[PDB]
RNA sequence: ACGAGAUUCCCACUGUCCCUAUCUACUAUCUAGCGAAACCACAGCCAAGGGAACGGGCUUGGCAAAAUCAGCGGGGAA
RNA sequence: GUCCCUACUGAUGAACUCGUCGCAAUGGUAAUUCAGCUUAGUACGAGAGGAACCGCUGAUUCAGAUAAUUGGUUUUUGCGGUUGUCCGACCGGGCAGUGCCGCGAAGCUACCAUCUGCUGGAUAAUGGCUGAACGCCUCUAAGUCAGAAUCCAUGCCAG
RNA sequence: CGAAAGGGUCCUGUAAGCAGUAGAGUAGCCUUGUUGUUACGAUCUGCUGAGGGUAAGCCCUCCUUCGCCUAGAUUUC
């Protein structure tokens, strides 16, 4: 109940900072990298870094139809950027 | 032929179609649609090196069986002088040595 | 199952009879009944629908429909039949001369052995001043007859078969009187008829034809289960069968060189699928395309006769209006139309470059 | 009455193939036949499957910048009909399509600029390490050609040309057993 | 608490079914050679009638055309 | 406490010289129900409500076909991946009564797919015309009109 | 007519081999390396929508190549 239109969106760095990775690629449809309404410094540097190629950007835009090492991919960029950003672990 | 009249339908497509001309002539222009013995004889011999190799190898599969057959001794089996001779010949060897042995 | 078909068992003849014509009165004037042809295959069409009070009216529908290679009939005889106590009786026949030799192969089991000689004398009857005799059955239809059918052969050299056996059969002259159809079918000798002048455009019509056979079928599949009304085993399929009410989309010329063109679509194509019709070959005549299935294998001979009656239906009398005719291959998942559009979308191949 | 393009592939999605996807959250996925439609169903990816237009794209097959692929696309804001329009416009389509195709021979020629180089090279290799296998010409052959060249009269142009001949022009398994 | 104990309920799966379709091997089929047995008064189409609710041979109708191959299960007192 | 003949379903067949094109005695017989649009918010009705003929379009059940398309099936052992063991390694392969997995044409199939199902005469109940019986009267007695998904045929199957 | 072959159409999915310090990692040389070197090196990339199969119930053949042919036996007014 609420959850109608079947569809969800977050921003990149709330899958970076989140503690349960697993819980946001499994019920959402779209990771996406549009600057918020005032700006996020962080969106800025995560869509410039490289780690981020044209691959991880086409996963993030399709969620539904990613596979086993599409996942994977997600979940190790995640952890390269949280180890640039200082993030615990 | 396989493309949709209404993705090309544009108005000013003259003006499109005007400026592609001339990209065309001026590609025709600076040469980016020009097309421009003895390596004929190397990869010919290349080919005769590899046809040997095959045959060479079609030779040891007649041969093998499939799972490790005893099999005869070279020195116990006997061979004929038409297949030395020929067999010679073909490497180059000449005659005259042989004929007397056996 | 049915009980008006119960007789299953194999068709007497591999052609497959009309066994009605059309009622006649002399009112009309004079035209052909029947026809035959080959079948080739079946393709998709886009039609643009008119059918006023349907759900898809003013819309675009996909319809299955078989392609019937129709090479011209040479007509090459002349019957006639008279009325008696006992049902309808040949009182005699009158053949053309100069008879090819794939009419005369349906004469012979074996002709490469034998001597053709089939008709040899009476081709004499005509050249040598026996044009008496000729005319004397002529004239003996004319004053005696009641019905006066037309005797025409296909011409299986056009069509890509392997048999060089040509298929005979009588097509009734209606509408008109005895002495009008007679000049009619003497006018008509060693001359070929094309498809489109027996059949046409958006008119609905008959197809004999013998059904594809089975062998020996148990009750499960013969007569469809969960004494002569008790389902048994036996042959199923090769039966004779009758079906009516199919409407002709679309007549192709085979010289047009787009056949499968339409005013929507401006692609220069003939009918024939990218790579062939499988396991019938290329449509290189005039082809009839007819809506729906039809009874009979591919390049099984196809018999196309007029409806009994006047039609009911708003499905006759409605014109046919087309949008694409499907091309691709039949031998797979097919996606290209012709074959300039495969070299576009692939680009150029590493064989392409070699050659080139 | 549109031609679509595979979700999968890429390939030209005529009308009645295929089969259509409705996802819940309002996107229609079009398949051209079930070989791709049972690939999207496993998961797999369309950009590592080497038979799609998404890899030869992303790997650097297919000319992506280009005058004329820019002309086609899908047209959001519909044109009041004009005769005149839509007859320049098909004109228009053929002499685009012509330009495309004699641009993609260039690019193909281009990804295989340098393959004639190793070709020769590798060949170069192969015969100054089994120069034993190349044609030897026989000991009779030599001994006949020898006795004919003294018969004549130039006996390396003799044997090159006998050498030549019969390079210009297969062995059997086994053979007869006498009875 | 325990039990290859029974029953009910819940989740999961299934050609059990809606409703069937396809595929493989051995048979079934044909040939060469070899080669029985059970059983057997004589036979073998149907209808009505043949008092003893009994017909297979009689009556009087329907009919009725050589010789064969495969399938089946309809018939042969208290 | 007792594998044969026939029937039926199919397939051949000697005699009539072989073949081609036909006729049609006889036998069987096939279509069914519902809905929606228009008529019409009309006739009818105080109101609430609320039809039908002509015309048009679908669907249920049944029947006969067909493979363009979609799905299913895979010994195409067609291509690829992979487990165990082996041919000394590579390449290429064997065996695991088709090792397992993915795709898979062709063929076969599916109201899991698609197509098609047709018109004359005579009647039953009943409603009538002219008109005796019976100086009224009466659809009946002589004569005669219409009329059911009925009957008989055509279309259809066999010959 | 038959057998091959070429082309087309479909199926699979990028062959064997060679090459690029792209390459994680495993080790020697000399002496410190701020850019020291030499070998092996799973994997990746290019040649390569390549390679393999394709009628057995797919399609076509301009001389694409090779071969076969007017039989032999019985019966019939
Ligand atoms: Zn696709």
């Amino acid at each position: 109940e609420g959850d109608y239109t079947q569809y969800k969106e977050t921003s990149a760095i709330e899958f970076i900072n989140t503690t349960d990775p697993i819980a946001i690629l499994a019920n959402y449809n779209k990771l996406s990298f549009e600057q918020p309404p005032n700006g996020d410094v962080a969106l800025a540097a995560l869509e410039k870094l490289p780690e981020t190629t044209k691959e991880i950007r086409a996963c993030c835009d399709d969620l539904k139809v990613l596979g086993k090492k599409d996942f994977r991919l997600l979940l190790k960029w995640r952890l390269r950027v949280r180890e640039i950003f200082g993030l615990p672990s | 032929d396989g493309k949709n009249v209404y993705d090309y339908i544009d108005p000013d497509i003259d003006a499109k179609l005007q400026a592609l001309e001339e990209e065309e002539e001026r590609l025709e222009k600076e040469g980016f649609y020009d097309e421009d013995e003895e390596e004929e004889e190397i990869l010919q011999k290349a080919e005769y090196i590899r046809e040997q190799h095959a045959l060479i190898r079609n030779e040891a599969k007649m041969r093998k069986s499939l799972k490790n057959r005893a099999i005869i001794p070279r020195k116990a089996v006997k061979k004929p002088l038409s297949q030395l001779e020929d067999h010679l010949d073909q490497l180059g060897v000449d005659t005259e040595a042989i004929g007397l042995r056996a | 199952g049915s009980l008006a078909f119960l007789p299953r068992k194999r068709a007497a003849r591999h052609r497959g009879r009309v066994k009605s014509f059309p009622k006649d009165d002399p009112k009309k004037p004079v035209h052909l009944t029947a026809a035959m042809g080959y079948k080739a295959g079946m393709t998709t069409i886009v039609r643009d629908l008119d059918r006023p009070g349907a759900k898809a009216h003013k819309k675009e529908v996909v319809e299955a429909v078989t392609i019937i290679d129709c090479p011209p009939m040479v007509v090459v005889g002349l019957v006639g039949y008279i009325e008696t106590p006992r049902g309808l009786r040949s009182l005699t026949t009158v053949w053309a001369e100069h008879l090819s030799d794939e009419v005369k192969r349906r004469f012979y089991k074996n002709w490469y052995k034998s001597k053709k000689k089939a008709f040899t004398k009476y081709a004499k009857k005509y050249a040598e001043n026996n044009g008496a005799s000729i005319t004397r059955e002529l004239e003996r239809i004319k004053k005696y007859c009641t019905v006066v059918r037309v005797l025409a052969h296909t011409q299986i050299r056009k069509t890509p078969l392997k048999q060089k056996k040509a298929h005979l059969m009588e097509i009734q002259i209606n509408g008109g009187s005895v002495a009008d159809k007679v000049e009619f079918g003497r006018s008509l000798f060693e001359k070929p008829v094309t498809i489109d002048t027996i059949f046409e455009k958006d008119e609905m019509i008959d197809v004999i034809a013998v059904t594809k056979g089975h062998g020996f079928v148990g009750v499960t599949a013969r007569w469809g289960t969960k004494q002569w009304t008790v389902a048994r085993a036996g042959q199923m399929g090769y039966h004779h069968r009758t079906s009516v009410n199919h409407k002709i989309y679309r007549i192709g010329k085979g010289d047009d060189e787009a056949n499968a063109s339409t005013e929507t679509d401006l692609t220069k194509k003939k009918i024939t699928p990218m790579g062939g019709f499988v396991r019938y070959g290329e449509v290189n005549n005039d082809y009839v395309m007819i809506k729906g299935s039809v009874p009979g294998v591919k390049k099984r001979i196809m018999t196309l006769r007029k409806s009994l009656f006047t039609h009911t239906s708003r499905k006759a009398l409605e014109k046919v209006e087309l949008k694409w005719i499907d091309t691709s291959s039949e031998f797979g998942h097919g996606a290209f139309q012709t074959a300039a559009e495969k070299k576009q979308f692939m680009g150029t191949l590493k064989k392409d470059l070699q050659t080139s | 009455m549109r031609i679509e393009n595979c979700f999968f592939c890429g390939r030209p999605a005529w009308p009645s193939k295929g089969i259509t996807f409705m996802r819940n959250d309002g996107k229609a996925f079009r398949f051209c036949r079930s070989k791709c439609h049972k690939n999207f169903k496993m998961k797999r990816n369309p950009r590592k499957l080497k038979w799609t237009k998404a890899y030869r794209k992303n790997a650097g097959k297919e000319m992506v910048v280009d005058s004329t692929l820019q002309f086609a696309a899908r047209r959001n804001v519909p044109v009041r009909y004009n005769r005149e329009l839509w007859q320049k416009t098909l004109k228009a389509m053929e002499r685009i399509s012509e330009i495309r195709a004699r641009r993609e021979r260039v690019f193909y020629k281009k990804r295989m600029a340098g393959k004639r180089a190793r070709e020769v090279a590798a060949a170069r290799k192969l015969v100054a390490e089994n120069e034993h296998l190349l044609p030897r010409l026989r000991g009779s052959e030599k001994r006949r050609l020898a006795e004919l060249a003294a018969e004549r009269g130039d006996v390396e142009e003799l044997e090159r040309e006998e050498l030549a001949k019969l390079a210009s022009k297969s062995k059997a398994f086994g053979g007869e057993v006498r009875r």
